């Protein structure tokens, strides 16, 4: 729980950098919440917000 | 597959002389990128060096190696000598990206004392690093002066052991990462003139 404080902010920055305009912000907030509570794979994190 | 991306390019700026001014660039990259800065095409900060020692420790493995690195360039006493072309260059061994901006100083800096006997600055660091469980990862901090390093993980001191290695250049090497290693790692740089701290973040991704 202490670690999670930065985690959501860090994942969302990564996701927005990977997708750019293709990623809806509140949808990325969900990726961050899901992946900061449970270990996700590299494959999921990078493509969840923009699979195309 | 290698990818490198600037988060926000530098903007041209007219700045008052004698007042400290700070440029920043953030770069997302796979594999890890290094950042260096040029002034009118000449290197003024950072290096081209990559973390080959970690590539060795992961030799033969599948490597995720993704994240964002950040860097700051501080112009202490902006004078006419400092008007020109500023460049932030990202490099990951396969790809290079460069963002370039014009900085024009209006005025001079006769009063300004500059960074004489000033606290250290952390000018480059791992903002986030993603790596697969079971691999070695590195969190980077670099200072603008010779410093001694101390690392914290989630408010707990990091000591050298079979897992962690605090290198004298400011790298934190973490062997055989597991999900519990996830979180914020704080680098503390000290010299006789003060200390600087910077937070880095590590995410051990799932093994598949």
């Amino acid at each position: 729980p202490g670690e999670t404080r930065a985690c959501g902010r860090k994942l969302i920055s990564l996701v927005m950098a990977v997708c750019g305009d293709l990623c809806n912000p509140q949808e990325g907030k969900d990726i961050a919440t899901e992946c900061c509570g449970n270990q996700c794979s590299d494959d999921y994190i990078r493509s969840a917000c923009c699979p195309h | 597959p290698a990818k490198i991306k600037i988060v926000a390019p530098l903007e041209s700026a007219l700045i008052p002389g004698g007042e400290t001014y700070q440029l920043r660039c953030d770069i997302m990259s796979t594999p890890a990128a290094t950042i260096h800065w040029k002034f009118n095409g000449k290197l003024i900060q950072g290096s081209n060096e990559l973390n080959v020692e970690e590539k060795l420790l992961n030799f033969g493995k599948a490597i995720v190696d993704t994240g964002i690195v950040a860097s700051i360039l501080t112009i202490q006493c902006p004078s006419a000598e400092n008007s020109g072309t500023y460049s932030c260059v990202g490099y990951n061994g396969h790809q290079t990206i460069e963002t370039v901006a014009e900085v024009e100083i209006e005025g001079e800096a006769s009063g300004c004392r500059s960074n004489h006997k000033s606290a250290p600055e952390i000018v480059f660091w791992t903002d986030s690093r993603f790596e697969m469980t079971g691999n070695v990862a590195t969190l980077v901090c670099r200072a603008n002066q010779q410093v001694d390093w101390v690392w914290m993980s989630n408010d707990e001191l990091v000591k050298n052991n079979d897992k962690f290695t605090v290198l004298s250049n400011g790298d934190l090497v973490i062997k055989n990462i597991v999900w519990d290693d996830m979180g914020t790692y704080t680098c503390i740089a000290r010299n006789q003139f003060g200390e600087a701290r910077q937070e880095t973040f590590l995410y051990p991704t799932a093994h598949h």
